[PDB]
RNA sequence: GCCCUGAAAAUGGAUGGCGCUCAAGCGUGUUACCUAUACUCUACCGUCAGGGUUGAUAUGAUGCCCUGACGAGUAGGCAGG
RNA sequence: AAGCUCGUAUCAGUUUUAUGAAUGUAAGAAUGAAGAGCUUUUAGUGGGCCAUUUUUGGUAAGC
RNA sequence: GGAAUACUGCCAGCUGGGACUGAGGACUGCGACGUAAGUCAAGGAUGCUGGCAUAAUGGUUAUAUGCCGCCCGUCUUGAAA
């Protein structure tokens, strides 16, 4: 009745960089309570979206989204490695990216 | 076949795999409890019935429960609960592939709903809660960490 | 518990059989927190459901007690 | 990481020499071939040698004796500093052999800066009575019954937001 | 025959290093024949010879 | 107050001060 | 999590506290700092209190207006701190800063909300205990800040007209406290427990 | 060994900044992680080298293939467009 | 770049042993390379600075 | 006196999770499994299913953000100038 919600908050940090070159292909993406590389493993290879309302009317939907993969862990903070279709858009630093539980290895 | 290539394509090579057959994974047990996490019927508790021979899942509610009719649907979109019901009871072997093709809902179709279902509710019937269970929506909730919940 | 210095293996056991430390541990609330940890997150999803509708029954008879 | 290594070598059984003096040295190292290159540095500065004059004999691992006893170890230590080299001696109360001669290595990096290249390690003895303890923060615990707080206990967080206001009581 | 012959002579090491021990003699270890080389730093500001 | 960024010129005109020190023992 | 974090300074390390306050609007994260005339420091106080003036100092020449401006209000003194480790200057950095918000003292809308605090940076849990460390609050003023008072002052009411809260609260839980604890050993709740709950 | 002293001015000033003090400093040890046009692997381009291919190949033998290695570049040289 | 002989035992910024007052000559020494030598001709080229290692002269030093 | 257990090393031990890739194009080859018939994970991906024509999808331009980007040519000198 309150939530309808199947899938894990992470926000979406940066590109994958240097000091001074980023490849934006790679999205770093931080998820919620995840703490360890060990804890990440689970996402491994779950299906992201993010998600946004747009200007205009499309489908019958102001609603938008992109897709996408967690694909690798990064660190030890339990900040994750993701690739979009379209890569994320980078003005999109520190937004909200929905993680989900298919596929399921469990 | 009669009418020759009027066009040269190159035929392929004979090529090396052997369709087998899908081993699932560990925690699938025919009549196990499952969370659907995408399609129409996402976020529904629904009972394992039979694997298929398209690597699908035959999967009901059942219909008179949470109303999720006879379904197949895919391994992976699945969370497998632990809760085991009684399933011996049911019979399966009507439904295979060729039992959902299309070439206003058929009235065949609702009377294999009926058969499955009458013959299902009575061993959900025996433990307690699992009717109201059933019918319940999962979701996520605030401190659920999905790498820790056991299912 | 009463230990001599440096005291063996065998020796530990037995005086740690003496005190009987585990009866005693167990019954803190330090421990039964630690438990209360451990029991809450080997919950069955269906487990947990029945946890939501014990606690939707609990509260009504909580909630009448009070405002009187 | 340490472990001891019993090394003996040599210097190979010339015509008329057979079978020469054979020379044992207890070797604290992380692995079986840095003991090996230190035994011959340590051979340069005992006498007239070179490595490939002699040869490694025997090279062999030893393991502590007693390691849930806690003994007393008086150690004595050359080693090298920016001016000429000079002998010391240090106590340390430790399980093993081995743990000793390590967390010496660390007080020896920590207070005279020197590496594991100067340091020679000369020798170290268990001391099996009291009272031939000579250092102070060695006697400290070999007092009757010794019972003391761990005052001010710093909680280590994982989460970074916490909603309790942390006490630190033991 | 390759793998009786290997097997059969890291078991007479094993047998001469305890007969040595237990005859308190020393046992010499075959000197060692063959050796893998790997390059560790690359092309560039390498010397001649 | 004085500075702690070491300006090139010094940075490495102390190498040369340093190579200049390893000549002299020398000799 | 929570949309707003508001913190609270009250025992921090200006730094530290900052740091982590950063990271966290650069990873899109709302927060809010109070008390911040009561954050801390390092050292003794005859110091930060030069770190400080040579600051000062700086400003700039032909025309001092235009230049290295001296907030003396901690809150500010604190920002600053901050908006140093954020690239400021660019609308990633800007849209921070953007999301920041750093009160002395506590006023409202906060007043009446919980707060918290930042482990990972508290006096008290990374000083060597008893060790010279400063407090804001003097080192404000000491250079300006014309207020001290109100602040202090215009609180102690806080505090009380809450604390007072307070009471009527713990008045009330007890009373819970106390009907769970009867109507707890009844069926019904035995079974959680064996679940545990 | 660390610390203070062990003099250097004059437009405001820099461990790069903020800041740091049981460090985010010094010494040392252990692991984990970050990333280059480097290395490994696969595809692709091109070049070079080695070859196959006719009582003719289901495409111009100045074709159609097979294998492998290689690829910075000024003056300058050679070649294909 | 063309031509001729080879396609090799033709050599190598390398080590070793042998033989003399870091360094000369040889190998039925090692390792590596099928890319070598002989004709004939034809472009471009005559900048220094820094570091290293031996010294040589050097007094407050630097050099 | 009797076991263990760490550590080092082995396995042509077993069982999982994730990403990237699918070059090639009748058959020949080396094999494996089967008593044989045959089959195969054996000289490089196949199988099933879903989405569309007022499509699906793909692009152009204008900006936005992240990260990077000293003014082109000529002529000196050791390069910057």
């Amino acid at each position: 009745a309150e939530s309808h919600r199947l899938y894990v908050k992470g926000k979406h940090l940066s590109y994958q960089r240097s000091k001074r070159v980023n490849n934006p292909n790679v999205s770093l993406i931080k998820i919620e309570g995840v703490a360890t590389p060990q804890d990440a493993q689970f996402y491994l290879g779950k299906r992201i979206a993010y998600v946004y309302r747009a200007s205009k009317e499309v489908r019958g939907s102001k609603i938008r989204v992109m897709w996408g993969k967690v694909t690798r862990t990064h660190g030890n903070s339990g900040v994750v490695r993701a690739t979009f279709r379209n890569n994320l858009p980078a003005k999109t630093f520190g937004a909200s990216v929905r993680i989900f539980l298919y596929p399921s290895n469990i | 076949p009669k009418w020759y290539p009027s066009e040269d394509v190159a035929a392929l090579k004979k090529t090396r795999k052997a369709a087998r057959p899908q081993k699932l994974r560990a925690s699938l047990v025919p009549g196990t409890v499952l969370i659907l996490l995408a399609g129409r019927f996402r976020g529904k508790r629904v009972v394992y019935l039979k694997h298929l021979e398209d690597n699908t899942l035959l999967i009901s509610g059942p219909f008179k429960v949470n109303g999720v009719p006879l379904r197949r649907v895919n391994a992976r979109y699945v969370i497998a609960t632990s809760t085991k019901v009684s399933v011996e009871g049911v019979n399966v072997e009507k439904f295979n592939v060729e039992y959902f093709a299309k070439e206003e809902i058929k009235a065949e179709r609702v009377e294999d709903q009926k058969v499955v279902d009458k013959a299902l509710i009575a061993e959900i019937k025996k433990t307690p809660l699992l009717k109201q269970y059933l019918s319940a929506s999962f979701s996520l909730k605030n401190g659920d960490k999905p790498h820790m919940l056991k299912f | 518990f009463a230990l001599p210095r440096g005291a063996r293996t065998a020796t530990v056991s037995k005086k740690w059989a003496a005190a009987a430390v585990c009866e005693k541990w167990a019954a803190s609330s330090w421990a039964k927190k630690i438990a209360q940890r451990e029991r809450r997150a080997a919950l069955t999803d269906f487990e947990r459901f029945q946890v939501m509708v014990l606690r939707k029954q609990k509260r009504y008879t909580v909630k009448k007690a009070l405002a009187k | 990481h340490f472990k001891e290594y019993q090394v003996i070598g040599r210097r190979l059984p010339t015509e008329s020499v057979p079978e020469p003096k054979l020379f044992r040295m207890r070797i604290f190292a992380s692995n079986e071939v840095i003991a090996k290159s230190r035994y011959w540095y340590f051979l340069q500065k005992l006498h007239k040698v070179k490595k490939a004059s002699g040869e490694i004999v025997s090279i062999n691992q030893i393991n502590e004796a007693h390691p849930t006893k806690v003994k007393n170890f008086g150690v004595w230590v050359r080693y090298d500093s920016r001016s000429g080299t000079h002998n010391m001696y240090k106590e340390i109360r430790d399980v093993s052999r081995v743990a000793a001669v390590e967390t010496l290595y660390q007080d020896m990096a920590a207070r005279h800066r020197a590496r594991f290249r100067s340091i020679h390690i000369l020798k170290v003895a268990e001391i099996e009575k009291t009272a031939d303890v000579k250092r102070q923060y060695v006697k400290q615990f070999l007092t009757k019954d010794l019972k003391f707080p761990l005052p001010h206990r710093v909680q280590k967080s994982t989460k970074t937001f916490s909603y309790k206001r942390p006490s630190t009581f033991y | 025959a390759y793998q009786k012959e290997y097997e059969t002579a890291e078991r007479n090491i094993i047998q001469a290093k305890r007969d040595a021990k237990a005859a308190g003699s020393y046992y010499v270890e075959a000197q060692h024949k063959l050796v893998f080389v790997v390059r560790i730093k690359g092309i560039n500001k390498i010397p001649p010879k | 107050r004085q500075s702690r960024r070491t300006s090139t010129k010094l940075k490495e005109g102390i190498k040369k001060k340093a190579s200049a020190h390893r000549k002299k023992e020398k000799k | 999590v929570e949309p707003v974090v508001v913190i609270d300074g009250k025992g921090h390390l200006v730094g530290r506290l900052a740091s982590v306050v950063a990271k966290q609007l650069l990873n899109g994260q709302k927060i809010v700092v109070v008390r911040a005339e009561e954050l801390n420091i390092s050292g003794e106080f005859f110091r930060n209190k030069l770190k400080y003036h040579d600051f000062l100092r700086k400003a700039t020449a032909f025309n001092k207006t235009r230049g290295p401006f001296h907030f003396r209000a901690p809150s500010r003194i604190f920002y600053k701190a901050l908006r140093g480790m954020v690239s400021h200057k660019t609308a990633r950095g800007k849209a921070a800063l953007e999301r920041l918000k750093v009160f002395e003292g506590i006023p409202p809308p906060y007043d009446k909300k919980k707060r918290v605090v930042v482990p990972q940076a508290l006096r008290v849990l990374r000083l060597k205990p008893g060790r010279k460390y400063t407090t804001l609050g003097k080192l404000s003023t000491s250079v300006g800040w014309k207020y001290e008072d109100v602040v202090a002052k215009l609180e102690a009411k806080r505090k009380v007209s809450s604390a007072e809260y307070y009471a009527k609260k713990r008045a009330f839980t007890k009373k819970v406290a106390s009907a769970n604890a009867t109507a707890a050993e009844s069926d019904v709740a035995k079974q959680l427990a064996a679940l545990g709950y």
